RNA sequence: GAAAUUGUUGAAAGGGAAGGGCAUUUGAUCAGACAUGGUGUUUUGUA
RNA sequence: GAAUACUGCCAGCUGGGACUGAGGACUGCGACGUAAGUCAAGGAUGCUGGCAUAAUGGUUAUAUGCCGCCCGUCUUGAAAC
RNA sequence: CCCUGAAAAUGGAUGGCGCUCAAGCGUGUUACCUAUACUCUACCGUCAGGGUUGAUAUGAUGCCCUGACGAGUAGGCAGGCGUGGAGGUCAGUGACGAAGCCUAGACCGUAAGGUCGGGUCGAACGGCCUCUAGUGCAGAUCUUGGUGGUAGUAGCAAAUA
RNA sequence: UUGGCGGAAAGGCCUUGGGUGCUUGCUGGCGAAUUGCAAUGUCAUUUUGCGUGGGGAUAAAUCAUUUGUAUACGACUUAGA
């Protein structure tokens, strides 16, 4: 067809915060359609990758992947948590991001 | 002498491990996955696409086929946290699937001297293919359009939200 | 070849620096503590610099270990290295700086024969 | 945070293993924290105690 | 150098406002300028593509003097002298090409991806 | 969801519409807003040039030319009320404010799309009724804004062009509704009447 | 033949200082492990 | 004559997610079993894939998010005009 | 509750933007955010309580088991790192290159520090057990010596040319 | 390709005619495997350079000299085949 995505749209929100420390280590994703801790609980435990474009050519591609996975819900309007292997470098905030539907339970 | 000694030297002898306790019980696989399942695959080189599950394998995996002359995905195993279970159910019943096991699939693993600087199927798995098809596409003419929905490919349009969404 | 260790950890992999050796010229960057009555860093203000303490210590099973798995022990000549003939695998030799190439030639040849892994086997080569 | 009622990390204050680096003294303490530690008689902890002591503790007899 | 030096409009060739006339400068450079123009003659260079390569100045050791200042002070009168060096070169063509081989690694998704494209297309 | 989303400024309250539309910039998304000059903002038109006054009071004392700069036109007040609400000192503030344009009336990038509303930020949905509003034009032409009239001429053009091009539209969906309930009752309307389309 | 301080070359950043801490992107640069004993001799210098 | 709400209990069942795997022959307390034995019972094992190199990682420069006032001294109190 | 009463000097501060059935005031119910605090786990150290001379191989100040604890100026104590020189030892290193110096190269230690590779260089130096002291610097309007910014700046204008 | 309309930042919208390709509106035939149980598994647009081969066009500014409606110096205003 003209569309192929299998992934859901999301949004790089920021990192963990207090009103004046950060922590890196924790993101903060949005996903687009969820608007509930209870319908985030479905996301949970799904793989998510930050697909980015670099200049270099490293293994055959421009193309470099950081991948990471949902923990937990956030708050009461359906922000998830997220950790990452590296965590994501804050100049993303903002940025999309992709939520796989594996490892699925459906 | 530029370093003296160590008075003691520690024992170069590599101790046993304890005894462990943990066994192996079977898989206890999910609800929705009975043999006979229309399954889309969510990952891989054939993700997108509606296959039907037949088999659950011994390394916990799941026997699948497209059928091949649906949408060109062959005898394959896939793992089953990367499917998604439809609620479209098709009978598997009159394919003899007792044949393929874990050492049915094997990759002939390569040495490291043999590295491809620029760049083939086995006639047993190709007549396979086509013993199954043929029983599996007779259940496929009975109820309308499943031909047509298996051969189409699978994808998230604008406004699909998943957790709503039932399959 | 090494003996089967649990993973090497570092708590500070970070080398601890001296406050202000990147502002003054005069002050060396080895650790010195602060003892002053208003510092930050005595004071342990935030956003400052880290001091060292026991508890930034290395386990017991893992330290004096190199990434390799062993231990360096200095050798001078064939004598020193014979001593890690029954420790080959916790014991990795390092010839000493002031050891000519002659001599290390022969410290090579023996280390080779006996199994004992160098660590430094490069220095004063030619080629 | 604990509000402690007492001092911590304190030692002891009781001196074992003698401060001397006399070696037959050195000998008798292992022989008698052998025996204290094996015997279950008093008599040895107490010899083994009076075995730590400095000289002003020791007096002549 | 520049600072509290006087504005004019030749220096609208350099895109700046500050612009001299160093005249004992000047000699000196073209007298070394002179110098190695002749060693490379003497050397036997084309003398035509010759490019001033390389050129640099720094300090000589001072030459002290005194000042004498009100209420009966002393202070320094110091010459600051230069060490000058400089090399002219040949201009010579293009410098160099064909690059390192630049191995590659591919993992078997890759090199099955590679081959797929390669019999899906002509 | 969207890759640019044009706001209709009209009938909106400014602090929360620029609340709405910094969290909008500082998430990511594209916002312009168009028809500026029709914002309101709760309270009366004489508190509000009170207020507008007092904000002009302030300037740098010995030099007045780098002291904060009060700007005129609604669209500037506008970015005023949202820059303070970005934090706008930081490279993901500037980051954040590049992708905002807002523009008194619609211009002709913008004419021919489509325009949205803020719910949350209306205000017949929040004021209630009794309570007294300013016009951000208005204010801004008091204050002194010298194009408030060619704005309203322009904004009269473009809206006969627009009504001209509605009547178009009108007459075509009749004609599509028209065909479809004609080629509706048939077997394929019913089976996607049963299958809930 | 050190440092302060300086010249040239090279790399990098720079909207009213610079420098630092935690974290990661990007660029540059770099260490370690990769044999192992092994059924085995498909073997040459026959062990 | 019932139901339901509210509160409380179950040594009732069960689904999803995250972090951790310390220890290193055996010894103990137990459970299921007639028994042999088995086990979730004094701390993780089994199966599989890719790569085997700057890919992970370390160092260093830069960028970004948040934080970070100049040290020493006297002083009740120092970033101190 | 709101309003009058209610006047100060650079331009100005519920922190700012702004907010009017509030994003104000009174009150109630839930959900949610996060401290170096609490719970669990790992690791480091300290303290305490114990086990273990049996043969083989070492270290009994050793090895092992268990539990709790960890802020700190003035100050006290302990264990260590480094320097000049001395007794002993390694029949130590070295003109096939000692010492020193440079090195956004590598390794070890929580740290003081130690080790290696490369460059430069040219004649002595090191590990360990002990002994000894003129033994560790950022400051003292510190001492001696050297060098900056200021800065190609102030200026080089009395006595007719 | 024909005809319009659009100046707020028009740079886009509509329309006439023919060509050409596809059509999943409906019914068929062949292909796909081996990327080995996943690895973004690479499909976008931004700027520049160098080659082709096809058009298009053949300038000024500054320094120096000069002016004094200007001027500390720069700058400004003039003149000069
Ligand atoms: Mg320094
Ligand atoms: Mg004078």
């Amino acid at each position: 067809a003209e569309s192929h995505r299998l992934y859901v749209k999301g949004k790089h929100l920021s990192y963990q915060r207090s009103k004046r420390v950060n922590n890196p280590n924790v993101s903060l994703i949005k996903i687009e359609g969820v608007a509930t801790p209870q319908d985030a609980q479905f996301y949970l435990g799904k793989r998510i990758a930050y697909v980015y474009r670099a200049s270099k050519e490293v293994r055959g591609s421009k193309i470099r992947v950081m991948w990471g996975k949902v923990t937990r819900t956030h708050g009461n309007s359906g922000v998830v948590r997220a950790t990452f292997r590296n965590n994501l470098p804050a100049k993303t905030f903002g940025a999309s991001v992709r939520i796989f539907l594996y490892p699925s339970n459906i | 002498t530029a370093q003296q000694a160590p008075k003691w030297y520690p024992s170069e002898d590599v101790a046993a491990p304890k005894k462990t306790r943990k066994a192996v019980r079977p898989q206890k696989l999910r609800a929705s996955l009975v043999p006979g399942t229309v399954l889309i695959l969510l990952a891989g080189r054939f993700r997108g696409k509606r296959v039907v599950y037949l088999k659950h394998l011994e390394d916990n995996t799941l026997l699948v086929t497209g059928p091949f002359k649906v949408n060109g995905v062959p005898l394959r195993r896939v793992n089953a946290r990367y499917v998604i279970a439809t609620s479209t159910k098709v009978s598997v019943e009159g394919v003899n699937v007792e044949k393929f096991n874990v050492e049915y699939f094997a990759k002939e693993k390569l040495t490291k001297k043999e590295k491809k600087e620029a760049n083939e199927i086995k006639t047993e798995r190709v007549e396979d293919q086509k013993v199954v098809d043929k029983a599996l596409l007779a259940e496929i003419k009975k109820t309308p359009l499943l031909k047509q929905y298996l051969s189409a490919s699978f994808s998230l349009k604008n406004g699909d939200k998943p957790h709503l969404l039932k399959f | 070849a090494s003996l089967p260790h649990p993973k090497i950890v570092k708590k500070h992999t970070k080398k601890f620096k001296r406050h202000h050796s990147d502002r003054y010229h005069r002050v060396a960057e080895n650790w010195r503590k602060q003892k002053g009555i208003d510092s930050v860093v005595r004071r342990r203000f935030r956003g400052n610099i880290s001091q060292p303490k026991i508890g930034y210590g290395s386990n017991k099973k893992t330290k004096f270990l190199s990434p390799s798995g062993h231990k360096t022990f200095l050798v001078a000549n064939v004598k020193d290295l014979e001593t890690l003939t029954m420790h080959t695998k916790t014991y990795a030799a390092e010839i000493a700086h002031n050891i000519s190439a002659k001599n290390r030639v022969v410290i090579l040849a023996r280390a080779k024969a006996l199994g004992i892994k160098v660590t430094n086997p490069k220095g004063r080569l030619a080629l | 945070g604990i509000d402690h009622t007492s001092k911590q990390h304190k030692r002891s204050g009781h001196r074992t293993a003698p401060k001397s680096d006399n070696v037959y003294l050195k000998l008798l303490v292992k022989l008698y924290t052998f025996l204290a530690r094996r015997t279950d008689a008093p008599f040895n902890k107490v010899v083994l105690k009076a075995l730590f002591l400095s000289k002003i503790n020791r007096p002549p007899v | 150098f520049n600072s509290s030096i006087g504005r004019t409009a030749q220096g609208k060739e350099f895109g700046v406002t500050k612009a001299r006339w160093p005249a004992k400068s000047v000699k000196f450079v073209q007298g070394l300028l002179q110098n190695a123009a002749a060693n490379a003659e003497a050397k036997g260079l084309d003398a035509t593509k010759l490019y001033v390569s390389h050129i640099q100045v720094n300090q000589a050791p001072k030459q002290r003097r005194r000042t004498y200042r009100a209420h009966g002070r002393i202070n320094k009168y110091e010459s600051s002298p230069s060490h000058i060096e400089l090399v002219v070169t040949e201009k010579e063509e293009a410098v160099a090409k064909a690059a390192e081989k630049k191995v590659v690694r591919l993992t078997s998704r890759q090199r099955g991806r590679i081959a797929a494209q390669k019999r899906i297309a002509a | 969801v969207e890759p640019v989303v044009v706001i209709d400024g009209k009938g909106h309250l400014v602090g929360r519409l620029a609340s709405v539309v910094a969290k909008q910039l500082l998430n990511g998304q594209k916002i312009v807003v168009v028809r500026a000059e029709e914002l309101n903002i709760s309270g009366e038109f004489f508190r509000n040039k009170l207020k507008y006054h007092d904000f002009l009071r302030k300037a740098t004392a010995f030099n007045k030319t780098r002291g904060p700069f009060h700007f005129r036109a609604p669209s500037r007040i506008f970015y005023k009320a949202l820059r303070g609400m970005v934090s706008h000192k930081t490279a993901r503030g500037k980051a954040a404010l590049e992708r905002l344009k807002v523009f008194e009336g619609i211009p002709p990038p913008y004419d021919k799309k489509k325009r949205v509303v803020v719910p949350q930020a209306l205000r017949v949905l929040r004021l209630k009724p009794g309570r007294k509003y300013t016009t951000l034009g208005k204010l801004s032409t008091s204050v002194g804004w010298k194009y408030e009239d060619v704005v309203a001429k322009l904004e009269a053009k473009r809206k006969v062009s627009s009504a001209e091009y509605y009547a178009k539209k009108r007459a075509f969906t009749k004609k599509v509704a028209s065909a479809n309930a004609t080629a509706a009752e048939s077997d394929v309307a019913k089976q996607l009447a049963a299958l809930g389309y």
